[PDB]
């Protein structure tokens, strides 16, 4: 598709974006990184690291990343 | 605003655009009588820094 | 991938990341 109202010329890649479909990939998920999509539109790949759901894992995760702050933390008493 | 590049180059756009369509400095030739002045005037005044 | 340091609390586990208050060396 031309990108711009261009006058009469050969064919430059500079004024002609190509035009793609879509992909697929295959994901699995791994022992410390949870997949999860196919790369379709609406279903695009994403992918998130999974903690141990062990209950006394200190680790946690918010809305911006891994978290241990030394707020939780059984400091020493 | 918006021109063409008439001499098409390899790996540049053909869609030039004018910054502002702002093409300003064109004038006319002098006459006879518009030379005496700016003659007879240059002859009065002298220039500073 | 965790960094391999001697004193690194961080281990990977089958299931996700786990850090635990028996290897944080609390000075007593």
């Amino acid at each position: 598709t031309a990108r711009t109202d261009l006058p009469p010329g050969p064919f430059d890649p500079a004024n002609w974006q190509e035009i793609s479909v879509e992909g697929l990939v295959e994901v699995v998920d791994s022992a410390t990184i949870d997949f999860t999509g196919t790369g379709a539109a609406g279903d695009p790949v994403s992918a998130d690291v999974k903690l141990d759901p062990d209950p006394d894992n200190l680790l946690s995760a918010t809305a911006n990343g891994l978290i241990l702050t030394a707020d939780n933390i059984p400091f020493p008493d | 605003t918006d021109g063409t590049l008439v001499t098409p180059v390899p790996g540049i756009s053909s869609a030039v655009t004018a910054y502002g369509g702002n093409f300003c400095g064109g004038s006319d030739e002098e006459e006879c009588e518009q030379f005496r002045t700016r003659y007879l005037q240059r002859l009065q005044y002298q220039p500073r820094f």
